């Protein structure tokens, strides 16, 4: 189970942008397509997908290529909404960062006994730019390397 | 008013959560459970109660052994 | 030395009764210098990729953490979400 | 024939005589038979049938034994025959015998005692009076390649042939399929290749009258013969084996799960063994004793089924075993050899008698056909009850104790379809209040308690929150017996906790109250051998019918119902009763762990922190 009215949605989008009827939508308006249903990529996140869906070269993909990735940048979507969310609860503060007192105190929260020496090395080791905390993009990162989610 | 006929059920709290499962999950398929009224109690519609019964005792049939 | 099939003897330098007998004490392991300079770059060498093989587990560690850290918040969050007032 | 019922009319075929009272047994033509203790003539039936019938189940009244061709062939091996068994039947049988039970009868006794297995000079000879039977043999291609040929790949020629040795227990399968099943008789006197031991029996051993009796099954005219011995935990078994090897006085081998099992040996041969303690020896990966010497061995089935390269010692062990002629070997816990690499090891071993000794023998791999061919049929099996009865045991006392599921667990229980719906029954807060109500009435009554949680975590958890000792998958030994020397001496010590280790890998201090918590999933002989092993015989407490307390807290409404209830299958064949209790008196006078309900809910988020992974 993955959408029963959204997919309504893609269809429609497809449609769009193949009123020509031929079955296919050229991947230089996949950018536009993103926009129409609400994602709103980054130019190299763009050149990304445009690198996997066009591997061959063609730059026309039919509609299961497109529906399959709709659905991959929704359930993206919602997760780094999830993932937001959670670093809320980490930002009490609303600092936007997972700052070392930050992480101790919900950690306290939940009463686990991890070091505070482990807890600076979790921040340091989710931490990029070295600005001694992690960002909402390191946040993403770690998350997106995580176990599961 | 709008005020509901249906069956009233009273059973563990336990067979509650069940019932709360299957509507959630629709196992059941369409959500039968309309409203719940207390802690050991619930409020359903007749039209499908047969069938959860149906259900119920295939759960406590699981949670058994044959011999 | 094993490694790099060369000859290496522990060094017998002295001996310790501890534990109530007389025990061996090595000091290092004596190697022909012929092959001395070449079996040191590889231990260092060996070193250099022992080091980073315990940095690793470390971090294989810590990441795991974060698993066990924040997953145990989220079902705390979701437990918040389902018994909350 | 069949009755709409379900019932099979066995009436046409068992024709009734008028000697009802007198005749005690039902002989069912499915080979079933059944008898009432209440009968005057119930020791004498009970005795005759013990030799030929496989016991199902022995309740209060009414008794059914089973008849199989491993029964036939241990009663033949005994030494009785099909006219005098036949007759007594007839004597007790209340109806007519019917004749294809007479005549599955005489089918099996004839073949029986026809082909004779004999190991002489490392080497294994199957020898006949019937060289028909013999050269009938040589036609299966198995048996071809089994026996044993020249290096030139040509076979060799009362005339007998040697047999690979690693080719043995293939050609045992191959035996029933040739219905001529191998006769294991030892010369017990007649030998002279391998010299006798200075080992006696010390006059503090004492043989009770149905230890005595199985002994006495075994050694058959005098001449020992390999088998099977059940006897419950705790009724001197290892002194039953120290009898068995003092009597045959050859090269003897035990082996044990583990070395506290080996230490245990030990300790029993010389409490009763007159052996010299230099001819002891211990193949241990830990105490080390050279094989040179060593009269009796003990060693564990880990030691000799290492198939990855051992230390340089061992292998000169083990040559020393492999040149060393063994008449006898003694196997403990035989339920477990039908895995593999414990039945390699009895390839490894040329061994003239094998006896094996345990508690249960109901695998749930059902793997034990095969084992009455890799050691022989069961000698003897003494009944629960009786022993109860006679006082040798204590009398167990056992309840099954139904603690109803918190609905968040049983909610979050129905959610989880996997796995890692143990941890939701098992961490069940009410069973924890009831766990610690329990123990709070026993305490009080100044009772021994051993908690029996196979999950490590779920065990754990609750040894913390009890402020109890807790022992669990590495158990460092100083620990482990550190903590049970506290628990049998000093008396601010009587709650251990013990994970799925406290089953062989070591022996349990006695005790009085046994509370299951964690079920494997329904091994219903590993958790009763654990509770034929915890409770033993108190003085005191002789005269009550319980004087052994057992109590199994199961989650009501949760798959841990059926694996209570396929658990104590056997334990209702052995007779013994579950009473279902619900409400627990005293409670809630008391004052208990989770008392609010954010507690329970705090609980259940620990829990649910273990996710799938833990
Ligand atoms: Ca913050
Ligand atoms: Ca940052």
């Amino acid at each position: 189970e993955l959408t029963e009215e959204q997919k309504q949605e893609i269809r429609e989008a497809f449609d769009l942008f193949d009123a020509d009827g031929t079955g296919t939508i050229d991947v230089k308006e996949l950018k536009v397509a993103m926009r129409a249903l609400g994602f709103e990529p980054k130019k190299e996140e763009i050149k990304k997908m445009i690198s996997e869906i066009d591997k061959e070269g063609t730059g026309k993909m039919n509609f299961g290529d497109f529906l399959t990735v709709m659905t991959q940048k929704m359930s993206e979507k919602d997760t780094k909404e999830e993932i937001l969310k959670a670093f809320k609860l980490f930002d009490d503060d609303e600092t936007g960062k997972i700052s070392f007192k930050n992480l101790k105190r919900v950690a306290k929260e939940l009463g686990e006994n991890l070091t505070d020496e482990e807890l600076q090395e979790m921040i340091d080791e989710a931490d990029r730019d070295g600005d001694g905390e992690v960002s909402e993009q390191e946040f993403l990162r770690i998350m997106k390397k995580t176990s599961l989610y | 008013v709008n005020v509901l006929k249906g069956v009233l059920i009273e059973c563990d709290p336990a067979m509650k959560q069940f019932l709360l499962y299957l509507d959630e999950s629709n196992a059941l398929g369409k959500k039968f459970i309309i409203q719940d009224i207390d802690d050991t109690h619930v409020f359903v519609i007749a039209e499908l109660v047969n069938v959860l019964q149906e259900r119920v005792g295939e759960l406590m049939d699981q949670n058994a052994f044959s011999l | 030395a094993r490694k790099l099939d060369i000859d290496c003897v522990q060094a017998i330098t002295g001996f310790d009764f501890h534990g109530g007998y007389s025990h061996p004490v090595t000091d290092g392991y004596i190697v022909c210098e012929e092959f001395k300079d070449v079996l040191l770059t590889a231990w260092e060498n060996e070193q250099a990729v022992i080091e980073r093989k315990e940095k690793e587990k470390k971090e294989k560690r810590a990441l795991g953490n974060w698993k066990l850290l924040a997953k145990g918040l989220l079902i705390r969050e979701r437990l918040k979400r389902r018994y909350g007032p | 024939k069949v009755d709409e019922y379900g019932a099979k009319d066995y009436r046409l075929q068992m024709p009734l005589k008028d000697d009802h009272t007198s005749r005690p047994l039902w002989v069912a033509p499915d080979g079933h038979i059944f008898l009432e203790a209440f009968s005057p003539v119930y020791k004498y039936a009970q005795d005759f049938l013990v030799a030929i019938a496989e016991p199902v189940c022995r309740p209060t009244h009414v008794h059914e034994y089973k008849l199989t061709a491993y029964s036939l062939y241990a009663a033949v091996s005994v030494g009785l025959q099909t006219s005098d068994i036949t007759e007594y039947l007839r004597k007790l049988s209340k109806t007519g015998v019917p004749d294809g039970i007479m005549q599955f009868i005489k089918l099996c006794t004839v073949s029986y005692g026809k082909v004779k297995l004999v190991l002489k000079h490392n080497r294994y000879f199957v020898e006949s009076c019937h060289p028909d039977v013999i050269q009938h043999l040589l036609q299966d291609p198995v048996i071809r390649e089994c026996r044993l040929r020249n290096s030139e790949g040509e076979a060799t020629e009362t005339v007998s042939f040697e047999v690979k040795q690693e080719m043995i227990e293939e050609l045992q399968k191959r035996c029933i399929h040739l219905e001529y099943p191998l006769l294991a008789e030892y010369d017990f006197r007649n030998d002279s290749v391998n010299p006798d031991i200075n080992i006696d029996l010390k006059p503090t051993a004492v043989l009770r009258p149905y230890q005595e009796k199985s002994l006495r099954k075994m050694f058959g005219n005098g001449r020992a013969r390999s088998g099977v011995i059940v006897l419950p935990c705790g009724a001197g078994k290892s002194l039953v084996g120290v009898t068995a090897a003092c009597t045959v006085r050859k090269r003897c081998l035990v082996l044990g799960n583990s070395a506290v099992s080996v230490e245990q040996w030990k300790a029993q041969f010389k409490m009763w063994s007159t052996i010299d303690d230099s001819q002891i020896c211990r193949f241990t990966s830990d105490a080390k004793d050279k094989p040179i010497g060593c009269s009796v061995a003990i060693s564990t089935y880990s030691m000799l089924g290492h198939t990855t390269k051992r230390s340089w010692e061992a292998e000169r062990v083990m040559e020393w075993l492999k040149t060393q002629e063994w008449g006898l070997m003694i196997l403990d816990e035989v339920h477990t050899i039908p895995a593999k690499m414990f039945r390699r090891v009895l390839t490894i071993v040329q061994a003239h008698c094998k006896l094996g000794l345990t508690a249960t023998l109901v695998r749930e791999d059902d793997k034990i056909v095969d084992l009455n061919f890799l050691i022989g049929p069961k000698l003897y099996e003494a009944n629960w009850m009786e022993l109860q009865n006679n006082g040798y045991i204590a009398k167990v006392q056992c309840a099954e104790v139904w603690c109803p599921m918190s609905p968040e667990f049983y909610r979050e229980y129905v959610a989880i379809k996997t796995k890692k719906r143990i941890l939701l029954y098992t961490m069940n807060p009410n069973k924890f209040r009831a766990c610690q109500f329990l123990i709070k009435f026993h305490e009080r009554r100044n009772d021994k308690i051993i908690v029996f949680a196979d999950n490590v975590f779920a065990l754990k958890e609750y040894a913390i929150r009890l402020n109890k000792p807790y022992i669990y998958g590495p158990t460092s030994q100083g620990e482990r017996m550190q903590i049970l020397q506290n628990f049998k001496h000093n008396p601010k010590i009587n709650t251990i906790f013990i994970s799925k280790v406290g089953d062989t890998s070591f022996d349990l201090p006695e005790a009085n109250v046994l509370i299951q918590i964690s079920s494997h999933g329904g091994s219903r002989r590993q958790e009763a051998q654990r509770l034929g092993r915890v409770l033993r015989a108190k003085k005191g407490m002789v005269a009550e019918e319980y004087n052994a307390f057992f109590y199994s807290l199961v989650s009501q409404d949760t798959q841990e119902m059926a694996y209570s209830t396929k658990r104590q299958r056997f334990l209702v064949d052995q007779g013994y009763s579950f009473k279902v209790i619900t409400k627990l008196a005293g409670m809630e006078e008391e004052d208990l762990a989770f008392s609010t309900k954010e507690e329970q809910q705090q609980l259940l988020q620990k829990v649910l922190a273990a996710t799938d992974l833990d």
